[PDB]
């Protein structure tokens, strides 16, 4: 397949992200919510296993 | 000779049903033939 | 110890180029004066009457080569690449490739069809606060590589230290001035319409893609099997493909896919001529992975 | 009847066709009205007929070994020294191919039958702007052997 493809170009759609000329920094804003570990068991089909984990 | 710049076009396509007959052919230009074979591609 | 490449081998660029923005300038008043070069609707982009110069502003980010391998599914292959790169760091400190990259700044090949039709083209390269002395690009030819010029060697030594690992980042900012005259065309870069020649517009102005400028800096290959028959630098592609012609210079034996498999798998010392090409594919980036 | 070596360098950014059509060929047009008797124009490697570039070396031959110095192409093409390199030699040249100006018919509106004949020429296409009125259109070429150029360099 290399014989008839090596001199065939490859148009590709893409996306990129660049800053502006007047700006030099990237600002990242994110938040974290911290929750208790014991209070974070959604489901357990055996109360003995819940007691053991606690 | 087949006229240069023109392709025999099966008016109803030979994939979507059509006859290999003198009726089902018009000698349209290669530009318009490309338009029609792209129009029927997207249905 | 090894028998294949991994199923995920990707590399990241070590020479990151900004997009270009254009300007209109007057060469006598040039260090105090800069108007935009908006695109005029095909699309033509012709300078105004008063201005005569074309300010081409762009920057380069230089990153280490060792710390530039995103995916490596086998640690044996990672150790092999790291040892081979430690060898090139020993032999020559990425100085040959660095001098060649600074030469394609010096020759002003980042001006693709903008070079012809100008008496004078100067190119100022700034690194940090030190504005290095200006470059007479209309003294260098696009088929030769000067190794004696001193500003080139200084910029190449900093690029070499960064490419090795003796520095983390080298932000190089390069401005150029093109006196193509007045009421003449400037020919920016063309966008790939997928559905007329709509050209590039960066921040309400004109300019060139970073992809083109980085091809222009990558024309540093003079190691192909046929440097005597054809004597021109080719952009350093894997299956080496000068698209000025239709001649596959590296079509098989000296392709990267069948070169990286002989410096790591059937572990064989190679000449320094092809070694530059391997660690100049490792500066371009690409996914170089095998199926199975 | 000798020839000079003008090479359009491979690479360089700009394509060879644009460099010839923008620098060399107007110089030839303005330097063959001085020549009276055109000197000659062979492009070695006109390649095949399905496709075909004019080439990468233009060899201007003449009907005299002294007239080549008269229209001194060297130092008139010193503004393309990074694109076109003029070697300084001349060797007796009948071992070349003459080139002709196949005309290519005109458009429909200019006044069906157009494209029947237009499909032959339109497949070298060196562009020319007019020193006269101004309308610009490529002139087309061919390999022909008639020996002893008239206007631009064609027969």
């Amino acid at each position: 397949k290399l014989e008839k493809e090596i001199m065939d170009p490859n148009p590709q759609k893409s996306q990129s992200c660049t800053l502006s000329t007047e700006c030099d920094t990237l600002r990242i804003d994110f938040g974290i919510k911290v929750l208790p570990v014991k209070e974070s068991m959604y489901s357990c089909s055996d109360y003995n296993y819940r007691t053991a984990i606690y | 000779n087949i006229p240069v710049g023109y392709e025999v076009h099966h008016i109803v396509p030979l994939s979507q049903g059509g006859a290999d007959s003198i009726k089902n052919m018009i000698m349209l230009s290669i530009e318009h033939h490309e338009r029609v074979t792209e129009a029927h591609a997207s249905y | 110890t090894l028998k294949s490449r991994p199923e995920n081998l990707s590399f990241a660029r070590c020479l990151n180029t900004t997009e270009a923005k254009f300007w209109q300038t007057d060469f006598l008043k040039r260090h105090t004066f800069k108007l935009p070069l908006l695109i005029t609707d095909s699309q033509s982009c012709t300078l105004s009457t008063e201005c005569d110069t074309l300010r081409i502003d762009f920057g380069i980010k230089v990153l280490p080569v060792k710390e530039s391998m995103y995916s490596c599914s086998d640690y044996n292959y990672r150790t092999a690449i790291y040892q081979k790169i430690d060898e090139y760091i020993a032999e020559d400190g990425f100085l040959t490739l660095a001098k060649r990259y600074v030469n394609n700044i010096a020759n002003a090949r980042f001006l693709w069809r903008n070079r012809k039709g100008a008496e004078i083209i100067e190119t100022i390269v700034t690194i940090e606060d030190k504005e290095y002395p200006s470059f007479n690009s209309k003294s260098f030819n696009l088929d030769t590589f000067v190794e004696d010029n001193a500003t080139i060697n200084e910029i190449a030594q900093q690029i070499a230290d960064t490419f090795a690992g003796k520095r983390e980042y080298l932000n190089i900012y390069v401005t150029c001035f093109v006196k193509i005259g007045c009421a003449m065309e400037v020919y920016p870069s063309q966008e790939m319409t997928f559905d007329g020649k709509k050209l590039f517009k960066f921040e309400g102005s004109a300019g060139m893609h970073s992809q083109k400028i980085n091809n222009a800096l990558r024309t540093i290959d003079t190691w192909y099997p046929d440097y005597t028959t054809y004597e021109f630098p080719i952009p350093v592609e894997n299956y080496g493909a000068a698209r000025s012609i239709g001649i596959p210079f590296r079509p098989d034996t000296k392709s990267f896919y069948k070169l990286i498999d002989r410096m790591i798998l059937k572990n064989e010392d190679l000449p320094i001529e092809d070694k530059h090409y391997v660690m100049a594919i490792l500066i371009r980036g690409g996914m170089f992975s095998k199926k199975q | 009847m000798f020839s000079q070596i003008l090479i359009i360098k491979p690479g360089t950014g700009i394509s060879p066709n644009i460099i010839i059509s923008e620098d060399i060929f107007p110089v030839l047009h303005s330097l063959f009205v001085e020549h009276d008797k055109k000197f000659g124009i062979t492009f070695p490697a006109y390649s095949f007929d399905k496709k075909g570039h004019l080439g990468n070396i233009i060899e201007v031959l003449s009907e005299d070994k002294e007239a080549l110095a008269s229209l001194c192409l060297e130092e008139h093409l010193a503004e393309v020294t990074d694109y076109v390199k003029v070697k300084k030699e001349i060797t007796f040249t009948d071992d070349y191919v003459l080139f002709k100006r196949i005309r290519e018919e005109n458009q429909y509106e200019t006044t069906m039958h157009i494209k029947k004949k237009n499909q032959q020429i339109f497949c070298a296409y060196i562009k020319v702007k007019s020193a006269s009125t101004g309308q610009s259109y490529n002139i087309f070429l061919a390999p022909t052997d008639i020996k002893h150029f008239s206007a631009y360099g064609l027969l």
